[PDB]
């Protein structure tokens, strides 16, 4: 019910108030506006939904672990499960919002390659997030779409982007953990992770320093 | 002598706690200072021995991780004066306020403490009461070991940090460098555990009785999940039942320092985060 | 439905850090009418303290942005309207808790421990309403905060030892009321220093668990006294 | 054998710079240490007496705002070893990175420096080279006054010194070299005045001037004084008055460090609090 500038201002204000549900709503309206987002607006949408869905992922992991360690108690296990599926539903709704925005606005209105690899990566990450909680009859489908979008972005990633480039470095990180976690293909995942790290060492200044540490931690722990 | 403070120069402020042989206040003397003071009217000959022994030990200490002794006073009543440390004791943050420290900060605290007692043992100083209560935090930046009232130079009720041989006291002097290493092992237990050891046993005499025989040892499974495996092994090494299987502080310090280097951000797989 | 199922789902919401869910569970448990247990009391307290703390922090941030925005008249209008959204949430949370206190908790408190704990909670939530109230209802809310604090203080000094953690916490929060709300540092330091000094005397007395409980609040009193005299 | 450290125990690392009478490196000795050392095979009687005086002075310093002396060595070369300070000198922060210090932290830095020089003068120690480079920030939080090579105990037979290039902090009497003792407690107070100038303006004094050698002559003369009009507006009025008091041209009207300290302590309490009170947390 307001200007794109008014919604972006309320989004930045919600970000500093750490009210990520408000920021997500603002950026959702701004994207339903139809215009290509700027790097700042893109970045705000990313921060918003990542925090919104990360809270639910953290709660899901905690409550699932509690479900596991419930021994000799149905009703304890019954409460944890039903709570896990409540969080699970929230988890799905968030990702469905984000994937609908990705498919109806973000990827199609991306002019340069940078934007469309970023949005396809996000596409892969949210299908991935869906992946973690998928049941199994529909699990397969979601995982398939995750890697399809991921790799489609991957194909364009190391073709127009410099080895130091963080969107690229991050896409690899997410694609590698996609293979390692979601599926179980450590070799491919480890292949990818070491490949990207060494190509980065070969050739943002502070941004890349920390993504290479995340790559070095990953391989150290994966092997 | 050259460390005595004339009476009248120190303004003693609020009473903030207790120490080995006296009560501790905050004071002003060219800034802030901590003052441990025995309030007895006429010190008895044992109290003057304790006080001058503590001063003698402290005037041999000059290290960033030792509570810096600044002077002493005797005029109104006997008093030891140190630098002021605004954060509380490690015991406070761990077991009374449960300040959630990151594992990186816990490793740094253990590392600094290890430096402090490497310095101490290298000058032949045995503390004999090392515990998280005697470890002070200075503005969440430096660790400082304090209260040397029970310390000594080795010359020819805090039970949970006492090594088994010290509980038995069957030997004339059970305290040694190794006993200190065992207390350090218990402090590492607190850092990597979040809890004091033997949380299930209720009474003090029972716990003394069982650790002295060896029936009871700390439960290491209660170590937090992100604790580096080298640190857990080092705790095991510092806590071995038999004194001579324990490492020396140069070796403890070197491995914790090496160990502090290379610590991962988090334990499991990690995805890109910009937020 | 069961009270124990609500307590267990409250603990599970606490583990997942979904404090709105924990608050709802505990509100259901307190609306059943029975006197709460010590654990149930502390779960309700923790839940609403987190629920309202999120809003207090966000309110402070956007309020600060509101006053510090000069040039832009439209931006300052947006920060004002978002501050009022957060404020409305804040007030609803506090009114929820104060209704729970008045209707169930305070009347059902048999023991003195319980009645000082709940009157102090009443003082805290009226104090949170005082932190954002402006002009008209401000005086009424400040008075209700002080009144609840004062009654709990008198009952603390008459049936609780100086080291009792509830009395020490009442001292801490009442001194913070004096400093931040009434803007009277001297009276705040007087109350804080008295409670801390009276506890330090008897600190040697306590068991090792009682000492952890008491020292956790005494360190906060001395931190406050250090900040207020500096 | 009092504070002497045996040879072989100290692992000396990278060269970090120079100090008064030696070059400074990083070292390992029960943790990190700083080492001021003289890179010579055989010390002359003058370098050996200078080193002996500095150890004698440092052995009397035991204060949080004085760089903690930890020991000395004679064996390979003469060396003074101190605590290590991660961070930079205040000179580096103010004029080499323009680290944006808040006025509150600037007040605190001045207060800690004042505590250090209060301690020093109460033990009859004159530093005689107090400058922003000899003030080190440990963990960008704590001030540590260092480099005691030109320091002395106030004695009848005091001293005898390489004043060199760092002369901005030198008081007019020290520039003129015409009175009984050009160095004194008041010379230290004027050096302190200059470091508050740096703290409150952000720049060195006599910065905007055309010629450089005469500058001395002008300060010596009394012709030139720091431009107190470049103090920033958020600098408290008591602090600007106090710095003027520490910079006054005739020694005897400058204040002493007990009351400088009391004034910095009192005015620091009148600045708005940056934090809020703490309330009872969740059990
Ligand atoms: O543990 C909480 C109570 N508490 C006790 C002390 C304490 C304990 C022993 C000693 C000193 C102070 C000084 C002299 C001494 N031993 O000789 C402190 C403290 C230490 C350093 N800075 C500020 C406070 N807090
Ligand atoms: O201009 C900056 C170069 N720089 C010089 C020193 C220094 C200066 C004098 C002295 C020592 C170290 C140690 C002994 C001594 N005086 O006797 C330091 C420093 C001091 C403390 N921690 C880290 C570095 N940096």
């Amino acid at each position: 019910s307001m200007d794109k500038n008014e919604l972006v201002q309320k989004a930045k204000l919600a970000e500093q108030a750490e009210r990520y549900d408000d920021m997500a709503a603002c950026m959702k309206s701004v994207t339903e506006q139809g215009a290509e987002l700027s790097n700042e607006e893109r970045n705000l949408l990313s921060v918003a939904y990542k925090n919104v869905v990360g809270a639910r992922r953290s709660s899901w992991r905690v409550v699932s672990s509690i479900e596991q360690k419930t021994e000799g108690a149905e009703k304890k296990q019954q409460m944890a499960r039903e709570y896990r599926e409540k969080i699970e539903t929230e988890l799905r709704d968030i990702c469905n919002d984000v994937l609908s925005l990705l498919e109806k606005f973000l990827i199609p209105n991306a002019s340069q390659a940078e934007s469309k690899v970023f949005y396809l990566k996000m596409k892969g990450d949210y299908y991935r997030y869906l992946a973690e909680v998928a049941a199994g009859d529909d699990k397969k489908g979601i995982v398939d779409q995750s890697q399809q979008a991921y790799q489609e972005a991957f194909e364009i990633s190391k073709k127009e982007m410099q080895p130091t480039h963080p969107i690229r470095l991050g896409l690899a990180l997410n694609f590698s953990v996609f293979y390692y976690e979601i599926l179980n293909s450590p070799e491919k995942a480890c292949s990818l992770a070491k490949t990207a790290f060494d190509e980065a060492i070969a050739e943002s200044y502070k941004d890349s320093t920390l993504i290479m540490q995340l790559l070095r931690d990953n391989l150290t722990l994966w092997t | 002598d050259d460390w005595e403070i004339p009476d009248g120069q120190i303004t003693v402020g609020q009473r903030i706690g207790s120490g080995s042989f006296g009560t501790v206040y905050k004071g002003k003397w060219h800034g802030d200072v901590a003052v441990k003071m025995l309030n007895v009217t006429a010190p008895t000959p044992q109290q003057l021995q304790a006080f001058k022994n503590e001063v003698g030990v402290l005037r041999k200490t000059r290290h960033v991780n030792i509570l810096l002794f600044m002077g002493y006073s005797t005029k109104p009543q006997l008093a030891i004066v140190t630098q002021w440390c605004e954060g509380s004791s490690l015991y406070h943050h761990l077991h009374a306020s449960e300040t959630k420290f990151e594992m990186k900060k816990l490793i740094d605290i253990a590392r600094q403490t290890a430096r402090g007692m490497d310095y101490l043992h290298a000058k032949s100083i045995i503390h004999r009461d090392l515990k998280s209560n005697n470890i002070f935090l200075h503005e969440d930046n430096t660790v400082k070991i304090g209260d040397f009232g029970l310390a000594t130079v080795k010359s020819r009720g805090s039970i949970l940090w006492m090594a088994p041989e010290v509980i038995r006291m069957q030997d004339s002097n059970p305290y040694s460098f190794q006993s200190d290493v065992y207390a350090f092992g218990i402090v590492l237990y607190e850092l990597m555990t979040g809890q004091l050891p033997y949380s299930n046993i209720n009474n003090r005499d029972q716990i003394i009785e069982m650790v002295g025989r060896g029936s009871l040892s700390p439960d290491l499974s209660k170590v937090r999940s992100n604790c580096p495996k080298r640190m857990k092994r080092l705790m095991a090494e510092c806590l071995k039942k038999k004194r001579d299987e324990r490492p020396s502080f140069p070796r403890i310090l070197a491995e914790i320092e090496e160990l502090a280097r290379e610590l991962p951000k988090i334990h499991r797989s990690a995805s890109e985060p910009s937020l």
